């Protein structure tokens, strides 16, 4: 059993432009940490298993909290440290492209269904308890666990939106977008350090190292 | 690593 | 649900594409890479027939007709034969009848993508024991993807997924009523393959731009 | 500009665009 309140309470007790973005993406893994480990039964698991998931992870769970947290502002960004970085100030540091697939495919989609925090959590602990990472001591407690989630999830959407029979299925489809976004910002940020004229903190540098 | 491990 | 969207069009749609018994029989009773990619590049004509066959495609612009075709194609390709080989060990049938086991994928070099296929998509997809119908309306809605660069009506596209998914869902809980996860989990194989189907198209331009892959006409325009 | 998708995608019983 995990409560989806729990879930709650998790995301609510932690809370050039380019240059910025990272710098509030490397405090914000400091941040995921303490919030992981208030997800329910996640520090029961292997030491090395919380490292796996956290390094599969991390770039999606970051995506995910501030595209909702964006859902306030119009065409931008409100990132971590307090800053807004607009649409087009993205575009000419020449981000454009991915900075977009992020405002309409995810902070556009959550505003337009009014996704809610505790859905947002959810949608989180099933991004965290992935079952496919490689390397993992045993897949099937993480499979285990991403079923909680999603049955806490499916009844969460029903007692409270049934007139939307369909929501938490529109909850689940954002993944895939969550994934492929996920994957073009890791082809950004190696292309940055590769050219070199981005600075990189520390945390964020070793997520990207191997 | 050392930070994500020691943070853990 | 299954008024406008019916899972009885939807498998008809996937039945009539499915390979002939006799062809994996005159196959298995050049290199592995270049007999995988001539499959794919058959598949791609029978794509399009699949499409015409599904609910209300035919509906769309034919702008976006192209669009969600081009933006899908690998991941339908990918879903139809990890099904199909979901009673084969360690291997996948292809379109043209041939076998590939991973054996042969590991020495040509393509093996840990390979492996990722039959790890995460046909091992699940038996552990499930996943039906044909709930294969189809799982292709119906990587077709009907709202997200794909382009649409000229996103909207429309949503609204044509969100009625496969709610059909499918509604055949779950009918055919199987004492599995309530069955359609969460059903969902959550759709990341999985979007990370596969990128995986698969990284060789892919591989193949093409550095390789001596040959590639027929009109896998090549995909990959335009 | 994808001429062979195009040409696949057309047919007797759909018009090119037009719709309810
Ligand atoms: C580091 C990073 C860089 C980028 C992005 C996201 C992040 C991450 C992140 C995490 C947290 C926060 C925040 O809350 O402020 C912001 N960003 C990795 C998640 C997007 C996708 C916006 C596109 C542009 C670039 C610059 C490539
Ligand atoms: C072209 C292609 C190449 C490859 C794969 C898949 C395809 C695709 C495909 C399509 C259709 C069929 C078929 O049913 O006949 C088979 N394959 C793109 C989908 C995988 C990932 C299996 C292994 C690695 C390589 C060899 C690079």
């Amino acid at each position: 059993d995990m409560p989806v309140e729990r879930i709650l309470e998790a995301e609510l007790a932690v809370e050039d432009p380019v240059t910025n973005i990272c710098q509030a993406a490397d405090k914000q893994l400091f941040t995921l940490v303490e919030w992981a480990k208030r997800i329910p039964h996640f520090s029961e698991l292997p030491l090395d298993d919380q490292v796996i998931l956290l390094r599969a992870g991390w770039n999606e769970l970051l995506i995910a909290s501030f595209s909702h947290r964006s859902i306030a502002v119009k065409d931008g960004i409100l990132l971590a440290t307090g800053l807004h970085v607009h649409r087009n100030s993205a575009h000419s540091a020449g981000v454009g492209a991915i900075f977009d697939r992020v405002l309409t495919e995810l902070v556009s989609k959550m505003r337009d269904m009014q996704m809610d925090k505790t859905e947002l959590g959810c949608l989180r602990a099933i991004v965290l308890f992935n079952p496919d990472s490689k390397g993992l001591s045993n897949p099937a407690e993480v499979e285990a666990l991403r079923e909680k989630v999603y049955a806490s999830l499916e009844a969460y959407c029903k007692h409270k939106y049934p007139e939307q029979p369909g929501r938490f299925a529109k909850l689940l489809l954002r993944l895939p977008a969550l994934r492929s976004i996920g994957l073009k910002c890791l082809e950004h940020l190696f292309f940055f350090k590769l050219i070199g004229d981005t600075p990189i903190d520390t945390f964020l540098m070793e997520m990207l190292e191997a | 690593h050392k930070i994500l491990h020691r943070l853990l």
